[PDB]
């Protein structure tokens, strides 16, 4: 291997706080609830909601970087 | 030197001269060198005889160090 | 939740537990 | 679908629970709680999460004469009921009023007229069980109040 | 017994208790004009019966113990006595 | 993909970018990305050659998603291949 | 083991130690090599004037044993306590 990744599931008040807030809202996101392009557009402003770049443009950037 | 005082020896002394108050010719008054703090007396002490002392006490910081 | 707050009703507690029984069959 | 509320309700139980472990709990448990909640809603007609709900999953997940869940449970609510008039700073409730306003909080889960005067006296006998416990103070009406413990 | 300890308390500190010179120089200060001594008692009662509920499951039926606990705390809860603690024991408790 | 490129700090954007919906673990994050990136694998002169992929271990206690990020990779990269410990034979990952 | 509520005190150490100190003046417990009361007054002199250990370590470290055994427990605590649940293990 090259990186380890070592993980501590240790308890903190505010670590445990933030991590707990995330997760509610990922499953608030999560479930459900020209359509076609109204639902991608809805889809996207979800992926712009959590990350900032667009996941297919990421999938397309990582394979041209890649080659 | 309070704090190598056998504590039990003490609380009995303390007790002891308890009986003193049916004389009405007698007062008494108890100086406590204390180092640290009144946690070592609440830890070693019976919390009988700790509400004897309390009824009528002064506290008092004679330390060399004062705010500078 | 808490919506039966003030339901102030006289001895008729009885007969709601009568309407409760009596047509219960 | 989880209400905005139940959210902060949730992530405040999830830390109760993780300071007990100081098995241990992991966030699969927090999963799980909000995995449970959505099963018990999903046996019922609303989708709304309310916290009630949550308290349920976390009362089964975390707890791993009169009977004592019947007895247990009337604690809760004349508890509650004290910690309400307290807040409000209304008048103080004696025995009486505290067993009317139970009687009426199920009204719908009684079976018979003459159940009623045994839920009554039921009742009585859970608050002097109480008192002898001590988490009622009785002051002088005969006022209960919330005891110092 | 409990119910003893609680009947030989009051028995015994009540008339210790209503003359002691904190709760009269507060009693001119608030200006109790109808202040009496049947009710002197009574704050006394009200006073010990209420430490012996708070403070009986840490003492015991011990009267040494409480004696010490009414002396302690009586000042202290003199100090919220006022006008309008004078007939509800309640918000004095509160207070307190 | 060049309008992307000129960004100031693009890195932390794609360190960011990867399993969104897991919180924190930053540090196990940008080990993904740089794998899924990749290095050069340098045939030097030929006659030499040097692995140009990262490998990445996850160790740790259960509930930290040690699993689940491998099911963003899956999902992720161009071609990908999971399998499971004991679920798994010495001829079927190799050859057969 | 109590529901929970939609939106039993755990007495403090300090409070406690009365507690403590009249369980071991009512003869429930007692140390772990305790004497007791000295036959004659000549070995009465002798334990007067030697220290124990229990003397000097800490309140909260002094080993204590049982004089009622928790059958007699369950056998005279009445039924109707709060705690006679836990009586048995
Ligand atoms: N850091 C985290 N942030 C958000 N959710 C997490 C995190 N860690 C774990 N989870 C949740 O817990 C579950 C862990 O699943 P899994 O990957 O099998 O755990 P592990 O592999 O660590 O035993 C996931 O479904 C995920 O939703």
């Amino acid at each position: 291997f090259d990186i380890l990744c070592v993980v501590r599931d240790l308890v903190d008040e505010e670590a445990d706080e933030r991590l707990a807030t995330f997760v509610v809202d990922s499953h608030v996101r999560s479930h459900p609830e020209n359509a076609r392009q109204r639902r991608l557009q809805r889809q996207r402003k979800k992926e712009e909601e959590i990350s900032p770049i667009p996941q297919e443009l990421l999938m397309k950037y990582i394979h041209y970087a890649r080659t | 030197d309070v704090d190598s005082i056998n504590f039990n020896t003490l609380d009995n002394f303390i007790i002891l001269l308890k009986s003193a108050f049916k004389y009405d010719h007698v007062k008494i008054s108890l100086i406590f060198n204390i180092n640290t703090n009144l946690s070592n007396i609440e830890k070693n002490l019976r919390q009988s005889t700790i509400r004897l002392l309390k009824r009528n006490y002064h506290k008092l910081d004679v330390s060399s160090n004062k705010g500078f | 939740m808490y919506k039966e707050k003030m339901p102030d009703s006289q001895a008729n507690l009885m007969d709601r537990l009568r309407e409760r029984e009596r047509r219960s069959a | 679908i989880l209400t905005k509320e139940a959210r902060s309700y949730l992530v405040e139980k999830y830390k109760e629970l993780r300071k007990d472990d100081a098995y241990r709990i992991t966030v699969r448990q927090l999963e799980s709680m909000i995995r449970l909640s959505e099963a018990i809603a999903r046996a019922n007609c609303v989708d709304e999460i309310t916290p009630s709900f949550i308290a349920e999953a976390y009362d089964l997940l975390r707890q791993s004469t009169v009977t004592y869940d019947k007895y247990v449970s009337m604690m809760n609510m004349i508890v509650r009921k004290i910690a309400e008039v307290d807040r409000e700073g209304a008048e103080e409730l004696t025995a009486v009023d505290i067993v009317d306003w139970y009687l009426l909080q199920k009204e719908n889960d009684l079976g018979s007229l003459a159940e009623y005067w045994e839920e009554r006296r039921l009742a009585f006998k859970v608050i002097k069980r109480l008192v002898k416990d001590r988490i009622l103070m009785e002051i002088h009406k005969t006022v209960y109040v919330i005891h110092p413990n | 017994n409990v119910d003893e300890v609680s009947t030989i308390l009051v028995m015994s500190r009540c008339g210790e208790l209503m003359e002691d010179s904190c709760l009269r120089k507060r009693i001119i200060e608030e200006q109790i004009t109808d202040c009496t001594d049947d009710q002197f008692q009574n704050v006394a009662a009200n006073f010990i019966h209420l430490i012996v509920q708070a403070f009986h499951s840490y003492t015991g039926n011990d009267i040494f113990a409480l004696n010490d606990l009414i002396d302690f705390k009586w000042p202290k809860y003199v100090s919220r006595i006022t006008k309008e603690n004078i007939f509800e024991p309640l918000a004095l408790y509160k207070s307190a | 993909f060049r309008k992307i490129s000129r960004d100031r700090g693009i890195i932390d954007k794609i360190i960011s970018s990867m399993a969104p919906s897991i919180y924190g673990h930053r540090d196990i994050k940008t080990a993904v990305a740089c794998s899924l990136f990749g290095g050069v694998p340098k045939n030097v002169n030929g006659k030499h050659s040097i692995r140009g992929d990262i490998n990445v271990l996850l160790l740790g206690d259960p509930g930290t998603a040690k699993s689940q990020i491998l099911k963003y990779v899956e999902k992720t990269a161009h071609r990908a291949v999971f399998a499971t410990g004991q679920g798994a034979s010495a001829v079927g990952l190799t050859a057969s | 083991r109590i529901p929970t509520v939609a939106p039993i005190k755990l007495w403090l150490k300090k409070d406690v130690k009365n507690v403590w100190e009249n369980l071991v003046q009512l003869d429930f417990f007692t140390e772990k090599s305790a004497v007791g009361l000295r036959d004659n007054a000549t070995a009465a002199f002798y334990a007067s004037n030697y220290q124990f250990q229990g003397t000097m370590i800490p309140f909260d470290l002094r080993s204590y044993q049982m004089q009622i055994i928790l059958q007699e427990l369950r056998r005279i605590i009445p039924k109707s306590n709060m705690y006679y649940s836990w009586t048995q293990l």
